[PDB]
Parts: C-alpha cells; structure tokens; sequence
C-alpha cells in the first residue's frame, strides 16, 4: 500500500497508495517500474511539498478538530502552482 | 434571489468562534439576500453577538475574500437558543486544494497588474484572475438549494 | 497522539505516521516492511545525535508541535553494509530558483 514518487533530481519519495491517489493525474499514471512514478520536470524541493500535502489532506479532510495553514514558502509558491495544476490536486 | 435571511424578529445569541489563522470578516445575507460586511474577528478570538432565528451568514478572509467554513459548512443560520446557552459558529479553514492555496499564496505575493507578466501557462493568469467572491458563491449556493428542494 | 515524519536516507525519503508513545525500534519495524532491510541494519538520527532503541518518539523530540501533517519532523537513516555501519548521508534536496522579479 505503498508507492514510489521520483523526482528530477533523482530523490525517491516513498507515500501510502491511498495519499498518492489524492492526485487524478498520479491515479491515471499508476493505471516506470510497478508502484513508481517518474516526475521529469518536478525537482525535490516541489515533490517534498507535495508529499506534504497529500499526507495534510487525508489527515484533515472530514475533521471536525482545528484545520491550521497548509504553508508555502514564496521561492517555492510558483513551481507548486504549477505542480498542482499538472496534478490535480 | 433564495439566499436571504428570514425576518423572524426572533432574537438569537450566538458566539463567533474564529478558530482559523485567518481575520474573519463575518457576511450577513440581509432580507434582499445582498451580502452586508460585519465586524473583523482577529485569529483565535470569539464574541458573543446578537442575531435572529433564520439570518443567513458566511465567512471570508477579510482581506483577500478567500472562502472559510462555520461548523464545517457554508453557511450558518442561528436556532432558538435552548436553557440560555448560546449557538456556537465555530469558523474554520477549509482543505484548500494544493492548486487553490497555491493560487492565494501567488496572489499574496504579485499585484494583478503583474499576473500576466510570470512565466506559467496562459489557462492559470485566468486562475490567478479568478479571485474569490461572494456573488458568485452564492449563485452556486442558491443552485444547490434549489437542486435539493 | 499522532507525529508525522520523513524517514530520510540518501536520496530515500518515507512520508509516515506513528504514535508519539511509539518506540526508536518499532520505527525501525516500519522501516523493514518498507526497505526489507531488519532493524539491527538500522541506525536512526534526530539531527547528528544518534537515537536509542528504547527511547519513545515522544521522548526523542518528534511532538505535535515539531511533527505535523504539512511539516513532519526529519528522521535520519544510515544502514549496516556488513561489517560496519555506513556514515549518516541525507541529499539535501534541489534549491529553488531565485524570486522572479514580479514577485520582489
Ligand atoms: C461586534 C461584532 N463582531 C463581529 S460581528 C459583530 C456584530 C456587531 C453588532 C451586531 C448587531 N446585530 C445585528 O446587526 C444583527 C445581525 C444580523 O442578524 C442582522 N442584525 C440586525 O440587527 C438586523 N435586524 C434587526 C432586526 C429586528 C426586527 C428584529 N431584524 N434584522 C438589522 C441590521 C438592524 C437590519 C451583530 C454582530
Ligand atoms: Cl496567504
């Protein structure tokens, strides 16, 4: 029930499948080698984010507790941007 | 339009709870249903207000209008207060998709003028552009009730 | 309580949660089911400063205030080749670009 997200610069992300499939873009793309996805055009320092994101979605959709901030830092807000508009999420 | 407040005349306390990290700016929908701005709530902060049984209210970033929840829904509409305790609204960050807080954080950072001078595909300018409004939430809101009824 | 985490070796990175009570080695037993490699080929790190087996999660510093959905804590990973243990290696990741003008 895990899945291996690779970025550009080679970094290995490993998440559980069911985070993973917050993205449309990484459920079609799951349909390299069995349970990995090469990102070519995400580096780590985007990918990271985005891992980060999946786990704060799965953890805070349908909770009743106290949502905080999900942050982005402003030298990465604009690759992100662009990582969630290919992703879908 | 659907979307107004009952004119009840039935008094109705409530506590605004802001428990975001957003200043609130709290939307009464007046009898018209046209949305009338109330008083800021900083981060962290309540205040017991007076209210009727059937107003209507939503809740934004008072600063860049981005949508925010009231006991995990859209809207609120104050109850007959039971044994003199108040309603409680507690107001809450939605999950934002990655795509919409990315969206607010690029907004936070580049004047409009300036949307069309990065360098991202055309089809997210118009994202960019597209900044949240009241109007147009209600719109689907009133789309919504109609759709359930 | 829950703390979420980035167990991170290399250019290896495991996004996972586990129990603030939870223990260095039951960390080690994820990390197996994972990287099929036993916990005795295992060495954890917070920062430089090795991490004792028994020690709970809790105790190592990984909380609810260092260890959060949108900003888990770092846990370092050096495994055994053999004989000896390798040296603690974590690839930083890529820098990002500098600020386009736009937004200075
Ligand atoms: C401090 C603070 N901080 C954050 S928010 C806040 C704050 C401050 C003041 C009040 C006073 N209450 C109202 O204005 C209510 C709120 C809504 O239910 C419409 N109200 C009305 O009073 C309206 N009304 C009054 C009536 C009377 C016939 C019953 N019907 N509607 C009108 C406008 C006078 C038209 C409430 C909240
Ligand atoms: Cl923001």
């Amino acid at each position: 029930m895990y899945v291996k997200l690779i970025s550009s610069d080679g970094h290995e992300f490993i998440v559980k499948r069911e985070h993973a499939l917050t993205s449309g873009t990484i459920k079609a793309m799951l349909s390299n080698e069995t349970n990995e996805v090469n990102f070519r055009e995400i580096p780590s320092h985007v990918l990271s984010k985005v891992c980060m994101y999946f786990t704060y979605k799965v953890r805070y959709t349908n909770s009743s507790t106290e949502i905080p901030e999900f942050p982005i830092a402003p030298e990465i807000a604009l690759e992100l941007l662009m990582a969630a508009n290919f992703l879908d999420c | 339009p659907v979307l107004r407040s009952v004119n009840s005349r039935e008094p109705s306390q409530v506590i605004f709870c802001n428990r975001s990290p957003r200043v609130v700016l709290p939307v009464w929908l007046n009898f018209d249903g046209e949305p009338q701005p109330y008083p800021t709530l900083p981060p962290g902060t309540g205040r017991r207000i007076h209210s009727y049984r059937g107003h209507l209210w939503l809740f934004r970033d008072a600063g860049t209008h981005d949508g925010l929840l009231v006991n995990q829904t859209e809207l609120f509409v104050p109850s007959l207060n039971v044994d003199g305790q108040p309603i409680f609204a507690n107001i809450t960050l939605p999950v934002y998709t990655l795509k919409e807080r990315c969206l607010q954080v690029v907004r936070s950072l580049v004047k409009p003028e300036n949307y069309r001078r990065l360098d991202i595909v055309r089809s997210l300018y118009e994202d960019l552009e597209d900044h949240p409004n009241v109007q147009k939430d209600l719109e689907r809101l009133t789309q919504e009730r109609i759709a359930h009824q | 309580m829950d703390v979420f985490l980035m167990i991170r070796r290399h250019k290896t990175t495991i996004f996972t949660d586990a129990k603030e009570s939870s223990t260095v080695f039951e960390l080690k037993r994820i990390v197996e089911g994972i990287l099929k490699r036993p916990p005795d080929e295992q060495r954890l790190y917070k920062d430089d400063q090795l991490l004792d087996d028994g020690k709970t999660l809790g105790e190592c510093g990984f909380t609810s205030q260092t260890a959060r959905p949108q900003a888990p804590a770092t846990v370092g990973l050096a495994f055994r080749a053999d004989d000896t243990f390798e040296a603690l290696c974590i690839e930083p990741f890529s820098s990002p670009p500098e600020l386009p003008d736009v937004m200075k």
